[PDB]
């Protein structure tokens, strides 16, 4: 375990001549090494001796068997010795003796348990675009706009593969809100947006929601329910001038601050006392320190609307699969169960249903425009039907609200699916009641 | 001695499914993990799934990932392949095998079945 | 990797036209553009216009207003250029090349050059 | 338009020495907009440095380059057999032009 | 996913001489490789595991080496009984690979 | 040192019952019963038996770990 | 290991590789003294309404 | 002080605690050694 190498070990007298004992007993911790080591095979060392017949020994032999991970129900005596144990996993009477924390069940119906249907298959489906989103187009750029009058680019009906910006060393900042940049593949979007400007090191502190400051106020600034990711770079090598790239500039002055993805260029205030111009010029030089020197930044924000997604993640399609269990993820909406066609008359602004419990319950299908139905596969819970553990070891076991022909002395009642218990046509008092009339007793069998 | 018994080969069409069986003997199955391998006509071998001794964990090739379930019964020293939504591509010579190997399955001996052709048309 | 294939070398009489294609492969032909240049013998690369192959926009040199036209297939991922109301003095080699020097979408000068270049297509006048 | 002036016209020089090639622009040249091309007698052109800054795939790490204003240069730390080429500047801040090229021979 | 690759394709040789194939993998695998020997008809065999550790019953003629990336093959004196496609496995990490195969002939 | 010595024999199997139980843990408890989670031998699993000298002793995969045990006064 | 309770000595069969011992409510019941490797129970101290 | 160095590439991330001291990529294009001094 985690490269600690344990070792337990009992040794007692037996009476058998060549077999192991019918019994219980525990062993007891003997060492337990640092060793730090991968083990995958083993060897047993015996010693031989040289005789007539060359190398020999005298008999010998041994008893290999293997772990696996289970769950156990142990006893432990006045002695603090451990006595008894159970196997959850051996049997139906001992899943129940689990339950009920018992080595001992009397008579009556239990649950132990429920069952569910797994997916047999997994389906993907997206829109049937084949244009790559233009996003070096945009950060590779000759130049960059002014903080004042930042520029914006829509891009749509692309496939977006995040991974490129994401990985890449150029950026000093990506910080996403509202989702993980490590998803963005997985996902589909209505639009994105790609703000993009050039300020100061200093000054990447305020592009972000809930912030103030000259840019934050006066310049660009971020809603409180942003969603997208802010991302800049260092462009002192590009953006810099001796003497001062006073191209660039901001907005120092406003009666009043903008809203969220506002923009103003106006000039207005002549200059004089108390009256000064609007916009003011970075002393932008190769010279100035790191938090004064200019940096590009874009911000990716992203649009979702009841209509068919234009920029998606690289995609996988496949086939798809009906009347059986499966995975499935339309346009990022992933779930599992089971997919039908649907009898539900969408009309064709509609791409998909919900129910009270604020599920979907149909959708359609992006490539074929086909409504489909969405159920959950097959469950229900477990019970255990015994005699007393004083009378018999025998049990039969109900499947809940379920047919037969799905649960892979097989008997179909209302209370769902009966194994393992004799159907007579009979009748008698009631001892064990499952339901509908039906009840079970121990007659043996 | 040592015997690994593919079965279950047959002609289906696309979009078909087929399960494939492989029996063994001679040796402690249950003590061991097996791997699935096939091979069409004229080609390389391609290597398609594994499974642990006790069948718990499992693992595939892209090529048939999501399409093919490999599982195993330790009872009746069994392998199986359940593979659905078939192709043509598909088509090729399904081996079974007991591949030697110090870092996963742990054997220390190397055993391949005969082989059973599966074609999807 | 990235190619580009041209057509093979033509004579034309003066006030003729030559069509010249460049079939494009390795790449995703919506995402950079194709450029074009010709050269004379022994001179040196003269610009004579880029195409966009996402939109179909067009931008020339000014020396060839009026005379070069530009087009390009997306299903068969081709570029290509004409030459109108040739003269003499169109005897040159004509090359094509991925751009990145502008955008397709946009329009906007980017960081890059002309790459992955043809192998020339030679039109001789007489 | 912006044109190009390229200098010296040919260097001479053996095998296994450095040489440096400049262009002059007519007007100021933004460095995110120039690059420079080599090509091979008979052969198709091919860009070496794009943006001043960065080279293209496939050039040797022998290769480079920096500029300012109207002045930009091309250089090579070391000549192979396969460096005695023509060269050539570009710009595209204004429309898109070349220069009149430069040559390295033997 | 580890890529394996071959070279030669394909070789041809008499008895008695010297036969080597050279795999490459994409990713460094240690010295987690198998070399299998397939003629026509009949399912693979074993010869090496792990790069260089000869298999029980592989006749002295065969040899194997290498690590890191770079691995070989060889027979020092070639009979006519090992005309055979010789194929590499990496098994270093799930899932497993093979390679295309080097095919040896008689000239 | 090493000497240079040889047919596997046939596997034979036997019950293993309820052994293969252990202290999972080093800590004291008394009248009570406890719920455990861990590597353990499955009851009633079918176990492998070996005989050295009814002669070899085979290289066996570790798999989750091992339950070894041998009978003898020699 | 802090706490506060009476210390007394124990009447539990500690086994060598025990160290402490634990009740239902997960508190320690009972520890091995680290010098004198004696097995002591813990009690809580006197309360009441 | 280029005796120090670090770990530039790998085809896949470490575990915690984990340690990989291989060599492996010869260099040329999309093959560079694993290892960066430092400056
Ligand atoms: C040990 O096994 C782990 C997998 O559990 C693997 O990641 C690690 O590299 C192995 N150690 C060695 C030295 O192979
Ligand atoms: C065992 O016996 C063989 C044959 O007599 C002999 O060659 C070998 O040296 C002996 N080894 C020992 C330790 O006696
Ligand atoms: C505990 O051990 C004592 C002997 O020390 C013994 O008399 C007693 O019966 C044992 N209790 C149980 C439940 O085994
Ligand atoms: C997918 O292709 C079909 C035609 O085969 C077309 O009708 C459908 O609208 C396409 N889906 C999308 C999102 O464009
Ligand atoms: C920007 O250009 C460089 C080549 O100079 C390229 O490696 C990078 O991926 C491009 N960025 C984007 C977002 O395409
Ligand atoms: C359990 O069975 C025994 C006979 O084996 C009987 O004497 C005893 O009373 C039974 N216990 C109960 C609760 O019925
Ligand atoms: C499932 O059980 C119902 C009765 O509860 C029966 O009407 C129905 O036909 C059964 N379905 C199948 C497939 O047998
Ligand atoms: C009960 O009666 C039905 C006919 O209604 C018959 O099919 C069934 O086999 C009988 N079962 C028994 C145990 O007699
Ligand atoms: C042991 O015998 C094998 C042949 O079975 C031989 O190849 C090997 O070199 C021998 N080892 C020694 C130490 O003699
Ligand atoms: C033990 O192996 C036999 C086959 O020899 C099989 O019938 C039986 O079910 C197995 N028992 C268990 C618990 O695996």
């Amino acid at each position: 375990i985690d490269g600690y190498f344990k070792i337990y070990s009992k040794h007692t007298p037996i009476n058998l001549v060549r077999d192991l004992p019918q019994g219980f007993s525990a062993l007891e911790p003997l060492v337990d090494l640092p060793i730090g080591i991968n083990i995958t095979r083993f060897q047993t060392l015996l010693a031989l001796h040289n005789s007539s017949s060359g190398w020999t020994a005298g008999a010998a032999a041994y008893y290999v068997g293997y772990l696996q991970p289970r769950t156990f129900l142990l006893k432990y005596n006045e002695n603090g010795t451990i006595t008894d144990a159970v196997d959850c996993a051996l049997d139906p009477l001992s899943e129940t003796k689990c339950t009920l924390k018992s080595f001992t069940v009397e008579k009556g119906i239990y649950q132990t348990s429920n069952f569910r249907v797994q997916p047999t298959e997994s389906i993907v489906r997206f829109p049937n675009i084949t244009n790559l989103c233009p996003f070096g187009e945009v950060f590779n750029a000759t130049r960059f706009a002014s903080v004042y009058a930042w520029n914006r680019k829509r891009i749509s009906n692309c496939v977006a593969d995040y991974s490129v910006l994401y990985n890449s060393a150029s950026f000093s900042t990506f910080k996403c809100y509202g989702v993980c940049p490590t998803k963005l593949n997985d996902l589909c979007f209505t639009n994105v947006y790609a703000d993009s400007f050039v300020i100061r090191g200093d000054e990447v502190r305020q592009i972000a929601p809930g912030q103030t400051g000259k840019i934050a106020d006066y310049n660009y600034k971020l809603p409180d329910d942003f969603t997208g990711c802010v991302i800049a770079w260092n462009s002192n090598n590009l953006d810099s001038k001796v003497g001062g790239n006073y191209n660039y500039q901001y907005r120092l002055f406003r009666k009043s601050n903008l809203k969220p993805f506002e923009r103003d260029i106006s000039t207005e205030i002549v200059e004089g006392f108390n009256c000064y111009s609007p916009l003011q010029s970075y002393g932008f030089q190769p010279t100035n320190g790191v938090g004064y020197q200019p940096y590009r930044v874009v911000v990716l924000s992203f649009e979702l609307l009841h209509a068919p997604a234009t920029v998606c993640g690289p995609k996988k399609s496949t086939n798809l699969v009906k009347n059986k269990c499966v995975n499935f993820n339309f346009n990022g909406l992933t779930g599992t169960g089971v997919l039908t066609e649907s009898n539900k008359k969408f009309l064709p602004f509609q791409q998909f249903g919900r129910d009270i419990a604020d599920t979907t319950d149909a959708v359609r299908d992006p490539q074929t425009l086909e409504i489909l139905d969405i159920t959950p596969c097959s469950f229900g819970g477990v019970s255990v039907i015994t005699p007393g553990t004083n009378t018999s070891n025998q049990v039969a076991v109900l499947y809940q609200g379920v047919n037969c022909t799905e649960v892979p002395n097989v008997f179909q009642t209302r209370a769902g699916c009966l194994i393992g218990a004799e159907h007579v046509n009979n009748s008698y008092e009631c001892d064990i009641p499952i339901g509908a009339g039906i009840c079970a007793s121990y007659q043996q069998s | 001695e040592v015997q690994l018994v593919e079965s279950g080969g047959g002609v289906v069409q696309p979009g078909g499914s087929l399960r494939l069986s492989c029996a063994a003997s001679g040796f402690t199955f249950n003590s061991y993990g097996m791997h699935w391998v096939r091979q069409a006509p004229g080609k390389g071998l391609e290597w398609v799934a594994f499974i642990r001794y006790d069948g718990g964990n499992k693992y595939y090739a892209d090529s048939v990932k999501g399409r093919f379930t490999i599982s195993r019964d330790n009872s009746k020293n069994t392998l199986y392949l359940q593979m659905k939504s078939l192709r043509a591509e598909d088509t090729a010579v399904y081996y079974c095998a007991n591949l030697k190997d110090s870092r996963y399955s742990g054997s220390y001996y190397d055993y391949w079945g005969q082989g059973t052709l599966v074609t999807v048309s | 990797q990235v190619q580009l294939v041209q057509s093979g070398a033509e004579v034309k009489k003066p006030g003729a036209s030559v069509k010249v294609s460049c079939k494009a492969s390795g790449y995703p032909f919506t995402s950079y553009g194709i450029s074009w240049v010709r050269q004379a013998p022994g001179q040196g690369l003269e610009w004579m216009g880029w195409i966009s192959t996402y939109n179909g926009n067009t931008n020339y040199a000014q020396k060839f207003q009026g005379r070069v036209t530009m087009t390009t297939d997306t299903s068969t991922t081709t570029g290509y250029m004409e030459l109108r109301r040739l003269r003499s003095d169109d005897t040159a080699v004509y090359y094509c090349a991925r751009d990145y020097t502008r955008g397709a979408w946009f329009g906007e000068s980017l960081i890059g050059g002309f790459d992955n270049w043809g192998q020339g297509t030679l039109v001789t006048v007489s | 338009e912006i044109v190009l002036t390229q200098s010296p016209g040919t260097l001479s020089l053996s095998p296994g020495e450095r040489a440096t090639l400049s262009c002059r622009a007519s007007q100021t040249v933004s460095s995110t907009s120039l690059a420079w091309y080599q090509q091979k007698p008979g052969q198709a052109p091919r860009l070496l440095i794009y943006g001043a800054s960065s080279r293209a795939t496939g050039i040797p790490d022998r290769f480079s380059g920096s500029g300012s204003g109207t002045d930009f240069t091309l250089t090579i730390s070391r000549l192979e057999p396969e460096d005695f080429a023509v060269y050539y500047c570009q710009q595209h801040d204004t429309s898109l032009t070349f220069g009149g090229g430069t040559k390295v021979e033997i | 996913v580890i890529w394996m690759t071959q070279s030669p394709s394909s070789l041809s040789a008499s008895v008695g001489d010297r036969v080597t194939i050279t795999c490459q993998a994409s990713q460094d695998i240690r010295f987690y490789l198998n070399w299998y020997q397939q003629k026509p008809g009949k399912a693979p065999k074993l010869l090496i595991s792990d790069a260089s550790n000869m298999e029980t019953g592989v006749p002295s003629r065969f040899s194997g080496s290498g690590s890191g990336t770079d691995f070989t093959f060889t027979i020092s004196s070639l009979q006519p009984e090992d005309i055979a496609t010789y194929y590499c496995q990496q098994y270093d990490n799930l899932p497993f690979t093979f390679g295309p195969g080097t095919k040896v002939d008689f000239k | 040192q090493c000497v240079n010595l040889r047919t596997q024999l046939p596997p034979a199997y036997t019950n293993s019952f309820t052994r293969g139980v252990y202290y999972p843990d080093k800590v004291f408890r008394s009248s009570v019963l406890h719920s455990t989670q861990d590597l353990f031998l499955p009851f009633f699993s079918n176990v492998t038996w070996f005989h050295a000298i009814h002669f070899d002793n085979p290289v066996l995969p570790f798999n989750d770990g091992v339950y070894f045990a041998s009978t003898e006064k020699s």
